[PDB]
RNA sequence: UCCGCGGUAGCUCAGGGUAGAGCAGCCGGCUGUUAACCGGUAGGUCGCAGGUUCGAGUCCUGCCCGCGGAG
């Protein structure tokens, strides 16, 4: 629907200003109940919507996760520490969309600092799943997903560190791409695990993902970890193998809910009638990756969130002392954050560094290896984004029980491998997602292979309650 | 294998002051989590990859205007960031 | 320096209500033992100095010593 809008705009049938007014209204009427947006781009939207040339993304408006810097707009990262913070600079990704006519609708709700899998850890309020108001939209990009599924926005930006983009996309029945680590800039991302973080696109159609990526991705002189690889995404004008080899991961086959297994089998039939060589492969140490993640990520998180004392920009907790202020200000963290940064400090702490961090590092290198070997025999890998559909609020608030949500998605980050969650059917009224991932740098492969599926099937995309 | 003393030590290193209620709570969580993680198998690691990093040229880039910088500060005084004394 | 296990007969180690067992020692028995064994018996700064308890080897505060482990 995104590319459809830009079409109507370029032909003079509609003006960008019209599109904004339309979406702004819908938000003001639906968001109250949904709770998808934290902040909204004030008068600076209507004003900005009436000065645009018919640029590639002119008529388009984007919903950005609130841990991504937007100059002049409140970027809280879903935390109390930053509930009044307003960046004097703009995230490279966001900056690029803006230069192509795009505009920010508002800022999306997330789990505090991106650490969460249900949005139930937002310092402000939870977000509701448009398909079922009694169930979570996933996390931590729960807001962005929820916004898309309710057509509160044509495009959306999220953040992925352990599946924070895929898991929500699955729960809300939309597309979520985690870019190969280095494709999209991290400059402007209030990130928590530097080695694993990546800004990811999400949309209601694969052609739309192409729009975002083509605009957002690319080398940034400010990010020393960015790759010099031209996007070239919108060349999804398919000359697609036929005949790619697809490998299904055994380890992720057992433990899935009826609707996931069902959606999985059906997808295979589809890829076969498409000309793919489907074969079962082995991801030996994949099941043990969840552990390595919750020792590598928390480690980097402790050091990344260390900067948040009340000195230069956060909230001040008003201690009236020297260290007592820093100590009191950081107490404003949420239960989940505290938990993680305490773990992170332990894993790096003296006497435990090699015993844990050093251990998890060596294991992280195994996965990359086992993956290199797998892509010597297959061209794509398939598994569920999650073993089940969205769960109901309150259901899974146990430290470990929450961590296992990211069981299938953690691997993509530890390896850097691009991965895409796509609506692969339902089980009842709740959407179900499948995760399709490729070797490094071949992000466009994933996209075209999903265009094939999105087409071979009419559409497994339901718009819970959507309209222009 | 996690004593209340370590928690204190950790919360010290992380400069995070939690309530005695949270301490008892987090004490149970951390235990379970550190057990889950400890299940991680040990593995051999190979050569530390090839170095392909890049360097930035020594060319000046415009700075923030003092006004915009201090606007983030909870407390400022005569062009300085103001914090409680040491 | 920190951390984790240790310190009990001589030697090597068992364990909130006489502190115990086999090795050797002592007494008694046995003509083929290979680390002989059978009975009886003797053997103590439970690490040291302070607490809780009616009662502490056992629990809890500090220190000495040994081994091991950390970028
Ligand atoms: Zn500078």
């Amino acid at each position: 629907l995104a590319h459809e809008i830009r079409a109507r705009v370029a032909r003079g049938e509609v003006s960008p200003l019209e599109v904004a007014q339309a979406y702004l209204k819908r938000v003001q009427e639906l968001d109250p109940g949904l709770g998808a947006f934290l902040s909204l781009n004030e008068r600076l939207l209507e004003e900005a919507e009436a000065v645009d040339p018919g640029l590639p993304l002119a008529g388009l408006v984007v919903a950005v996760k609130d841990n991504i810097a937007t100059r002049g707009l409140r970027t809280t990262a879903g935390s109390r520490l930053l509930e009044n913070f307003v960046p004097p600079y703009e995230a490279t990704a966001v900056a690029r969309l803006k230069a192509l006519g795009a505009l920010v609708l508002g800022k999306t709700n997330l789990d505090e600092f991106g650490m969460g899998s249900s949005t139930e850890h937002s310092a402000f309020f939870p977000t509701k799943n448009p398909f079922d108001p009694d169930r979570v939209p996933g996390g931590s990009s729960g807001g962005s997903a929820a916004a898309l599924a309710a057509d509160l926005a044509p495009l959306a930006l999220g953040s992925d560190t352990g599946g924070s983009v895929r898991q929500p996309a699955a729960f809300c029945g939309v597309y979520g791409l985690k870019p190969t680590y280095g494709r999209v800039s991290r400059f402007g991302l209030i990130a928590y695990a530097s080695s694993l973080d990546q800004i990811g696109p999400m949309a209601r159609s694969v052609r739309d993902l192409a729009l975002l990526m083509d605009a957002a991705a690319g080398p940034d002189p400010l990010d020393a970890t960015s790759l010099d690889l031209p996007p070239r995404f919108q060349e999804a004008l398919e000359g697609p193998l036929p005949p790619l080899r697809l490998g299904v991961v055994r380890e992720a086959l057992a433990g899935n809910s009826p609707g996931v297994e069902r959606a999985l089998e059906e997808a295979l039939k589809v890829f076969r009638e498409l000309g793919l060589s489907v074969r079962e492969v082995s991801w030996p140490s994949l099941p043990q990756a969840l552990a390595a993640y919750y020792i590598l990520a928390p480690a980097e998180a402790s050091s990344n969130l260390a900067r948040y004392d009340g000195t230069l920009y956060g909230r001040r907790a008003a201690g009236e002392e020297v260290e007592g202020m820093m100590e009191a200000t950081r107490a404003l963290f949420g239960l989940e954050v505290k938990r993680r940064v305490l773990v992170g400090t332990f894993v790096l702490s003296s006497g435990y560094y090699e015993a844990y961090y050093g251990r998890a590092q060596a294991f992280r290198r195994r996965l990359k290896a086992e993956a290199q070997a797998l892509f010597r025999e297959v061209d794509l890998l398939l598994l569920p984004t999650t073993p089940h559909p969205a769960f109901p609020f309150g259901a899974r608030r146990d430290p470990l029980a929450m961590y296992r949500e990211d069981l299938y998605t953690v691997g993509a980050n530890l390896t850097g491998l691009p991965a895409l969650s796509f609506p692969a059917g339902f089980e009842g009224h709740l959407p179900v997602g499948l995760q399709l991932l490729a070797p490094w740098g071949e992000d466009e492969r994933l996209l075209r292979a999903a265009l094939a599926f999105e087409e071979a099937t009419a559409r497994a995309h339901l718009k819970a309650p959507l309209g222009e | 294998e996690l004593s209340p003393e370590l928690l204190r030590k950790l919360e010290t290193l992380a400069k995070i002051r939690l309530s005695p209620e949270e301490e008892a709570l987090l004490l149970q969580d951390l235990k379970r989590i550190l057990d889950f993680v400890d299940a991680l198998p040990r593995v051999e690691e190979g050569g530390a990859e090839e170095a392909l990093g890049r360097l930035r040229e020594d060319e000046p880039r415009p700075s923030l205007p003092q006004a915009e910088a201090l606007a983030l500060a909870p407390e400022a005084e005569d062009g300085f960031f103001r914090v409680p004394p040491v």
